[PDB]
């Protein structure tokens, strides 16, 4: 109804719902994720058999 | 101001040449933005091989989406493995920067391959015999 | 009845008694229920929920 966002937990163990809250202020969320490094690739091969 | 921004009087030949050869030219667009009205400034030509054109459809109908597919048509630009004809050095890092369509000045040729939207060079015709 | 000064015109109530109003049509009608939108049910922005 424009009041609450609706999302699905595709791995829900049984059946249930949870209500959360997040304010306009990103800090005001209860729970937060705070990355400083992500998805950085590593590439080479091992000379013992030269497999990648 | 624009042709001066591009230093046309000294570089128009270089910009055109790169474009002809590569068939795509892009420049980073400058804005203040606190006083955005005064923000246009000399722009930064971006390198081919560091830039990609990306569009997405966000809308849906039955048995396929047939409504306002606005596409957005934005760009991705990065540095990363800057080493080929020049032996470069860098450490490992993620990149993939998304740039709004409005944020970049760009032109390209009308030359496209058999499928997709892969834009080819004016020299494409010459690759076979040149080699 | 007991005052002779006029009938009740305001209500102070628990959150539960407001949520129940916000979720329903309080006017004269057949039946009515859904999301709590008729009154503010929060306390964060106000105390005053609305006029019943």
């Amino acid at each position: 109804g424009g009041k609450y966002r609706v999302y699905i937990d595709q791995y829900a163990k049984q059946d249930y719902f949870t209500v959360g809250y997040k304010g306009p202020n990103e800090m005001d969320a209860g729970i937060y994720y705070a990355p400083y490094v992500a998805l950085t690739p590593l590439r080479g091969s091992d000379p013992k058999n030269f497999q990648p | 101001d624009v042709l001066n921004h591009l230093s046309f009087q000294r570089k128009g030949s270089d910009h055109f040449r790169r474009w002809y050869v590569d068939s795509r030219i892009f420049f980073h667009k400058i804005i203040d933005p606190k006083r955005p009205k005064e923000g246009i400034k000399e722009l930064r030509r971006l390198d081919p091989r560091q830039v990609q054109y990306v569009r997405e459809i966000i809308t849906e109908t039955e048995a396929g989406t047939k409504i306002v597919k606005g596409y957005k048509e934005y760009f991705i630009y990065d540095t990363a493995h800057e080493s080929y004809a020049c032996d470069g050095r860098m450490y490992e890092a993620g990149t993939k920067i998304k740039i709004p369509k409005a944020a970049v000045v760009y032109a390209h040729s009308g030359l496209v391959d058999c499928c997709g939207k892969n834009i080819i060079g004016y020299l494409h015709r010459a690759v076979k015999p040149a080699n | 009845r007991q005052t002779g000064r006029g009938e009740g015109n305001f209500i102070i109530a628990s959150r539960n008694v407001v949520n129940v109003l916000a979720s329903v049509d309080t006017g004269i009608s057949y039946a009515a229920q859904g999301l709590a939108t008729g009154f503010s049910t929060d306390t964060t922005k106000s105390v005053f929920a609305g006029v019943l």
